[PDB]
RNA sequence: AGAUCUUGGUGGUAGUAGCAAAUAUUCAAACGAGAACUUUGAAGGCCGAAGUGGAGAAGGGUUCCAUGUGAACAGCAGUUGA
RNA sequence: UCUGGGUCGGGGUUUCGUACGUAGCAGAGCAGCUCCCUCGCUGCGAUCUAUUGAAAGUCAGCCCUCGACACAAGGGUUUGU
């Protein structure tokens, strides 16, 4: 379908590897926003404030290694813009993260 | 195939790793990788490092 | 080849199997089984299919 | 790459009949699959392919 | 008189910011 | 749209600092419509603008 | 045609040197045609009271404030601005 | 394509060295309670033991999956004796 939401993990560690300290959280927004643009193929992707509060939650540099997010494709007929479909990327706290894998969640 | 020796931590040191050591003494200490060196020139007591041989041994642990 | 470098016999002894991935002391699984013994993921592992 | 441990017959030499470990490396070699014979003729200025 | 439809949106909008900020008193229109 | 003369006349009406001034950001334009410090303490009033409470400096540590 | 001539204009260099002193920014929303730079909120930081805080002297003289503008300036940009 | 490659997860390897919580007549001692106990019980207490070679990391340029997910026969520009 095509305003499906799903459930990821995402490997913060995997993708910051190699980056400047002053660089470790904003350079992660990029790598969570480039995710969404290669899940979703949606051009227009929103990051909710609290997932960015969540990754900026141990300072610029202490980023953390695993982050439990959630996609939603919506539709974009709102408005008259070039993208009728975009990602909201939304926080979703986890006690671990072990046996994770990326589940279908219903609307 | 060689001789084989045991490590500060009591491991096993197999041919081509690790050092040995002399002392004036005339003592022949062998260490199977630097970790083991360092604990042991800081006068470590094995039997008290958690990981080693002795300390398992100490405990009955296993 | 004529000199003695050259038309040499070569026979193994011994052939080093540990882990290049850092500093490996076990030669192969089976023998850091024995060394080790059961573990805590072994454990719960023979748990789970007692 | 990894080491061998190895005997050595070497007369004259400090280390005969003794133990060495020497360093070594592995190259992977599958066998080849032969598609294709190409000739070349001798010519005066030099090898072309015929 | 509240209703599971007016707490359910209430509790949103008095919430204006992170753990340990504080909740807003009031949000009263006048003419 | 634009919101410093207005957090300027807040700042001044609460006796705090710009920090602690809070103006609404879902109702703005009732906030750009404040001009006036009368308007202001209207708003102060109907809870639009917020003081917002001090840092905590806990000195139970120290104790 | 010369005078390291006088005045003025224009080339290559060259879209080159460069726009690197003082830790650092991120998300959402608004306005607007346009947003890295404006505003608001959330977050993370810094000055750390011998401050990047609050007021004066000399000096400046309207730079103070309200509203509007996106000509020029603010060596990028601007919906902002001494 | 006898699919493929990704993204998570799983297993391996390895690094460090035994996590939080809980229990303990372990613990230098100290402060309270004795119809009570006949030597007890209630706290404070660094540190120690069991749970625990545990916990955590582990490819971004480490190894193997056949587990889950969706993605992939799509775009653009040129090229002729
Ligand atoms: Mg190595
Ligand atoms: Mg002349
Ligand atoms: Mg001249
Ligand atoms: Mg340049
Ligand atoms: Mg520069
Ligand atoms: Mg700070
Ligand atoms: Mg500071
Ligand atoms: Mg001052
Ligand atoms: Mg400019
Ligand atoms: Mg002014
Ligand atoms: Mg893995």
């Amino acid at each position: 379908n095509e305003v499906v939401t799903r459930e990821y993990t995402i490997n913060i560690h995997k993708r910051i590897h190699g980056v400047g300290f002053k660089k470790r959280a904003p350079r992660a927004l990029k790598e969570i926003r480039k995710f969404a643009m290669k899940e979703m193929g949606t051009p227009d992707v929103r990051i909710d404030t609290r997932l960015n509060k969540a990754v900026w939650a141990k300072g610029i540099r202490n980023v953390p290694y695993r982050i439990r997010v959630r996609l939603s494709r919506k539709r974009n007929e709102d408005e008259d813009s070039p993208n009728k479909l975009y990602t909201l990327v939304t926080y979703v706290p986890v006690t671990t993260f072990k046996n994770l894998q990326t589940v279908n969640v219903d609307e | 195939m060689k001789v084989e020796l045991c490590s500060f931590s009591g491991y096993k040191i197999y041919p081509g790793h690790g050092r040995r050591y002399a002392r004036t003494d005339g003592k022949v200490f062998q260490f199977l990788n630097a970790k083991c060196e360092s604990a042991f020139l800081s006068k470590r007591n094995p039997r008290q490092i958690n990981w080693t041989v002795l300390y398992r041994r100490k405990h009955k642990k296993g | 080849q004529t000199k003695r470098r050259a038309l040499e016999k070569i026979d193994l002894k011994f052939i080093d199997t540990t882990s290049k991935f850092g500093h490996g002391r076990f030669q192969t699984m089976e023998e850091k089984k024995a060394f080790m013994g059961p573990l805590k993921k072994d454990r719960i592992a023979k748990e789970e299919g007692a | 790459m990894t080491h061998i441990v190895r005997e050595v017959d070497r007369p004259g030499s400090k280390v005969n009949k003794k133990e060495v470990v020497e360093a070594v490396t592995i190259v992977e070699t599958p066998p080849m699959v032969v598609v294709g014979i190409v000739g070349y003729v001798e010519t005066p200025r030099g090898l072309r392919t015929f | 008189i509240m209703n599971q439809e007016k707490l359910a949106k209430l509790q949103a909008q008095v919430r204006i910011g992170g753990k340990g900020t504080a909740r807003r008193k009031k949000k009263v229109v006048h003419r | 749209s634009m919101l410093r003369l207005q957090k300027r006349l807040a700042s001044s009406v609460l006796r705090c600092g710009k920090k602690k001034v809070w103006l609404d950001p879902n109702e703005t334009n009732e906030i750009a419509n404040a001009n006036s410090r009368q308007q202001i303490r209207k708003l102060i009033k109907d809870g639009l603008i917020i003081r917002k409470p001090v840092t905590v400096h806990s000195r139970a540590r120290c104790r």
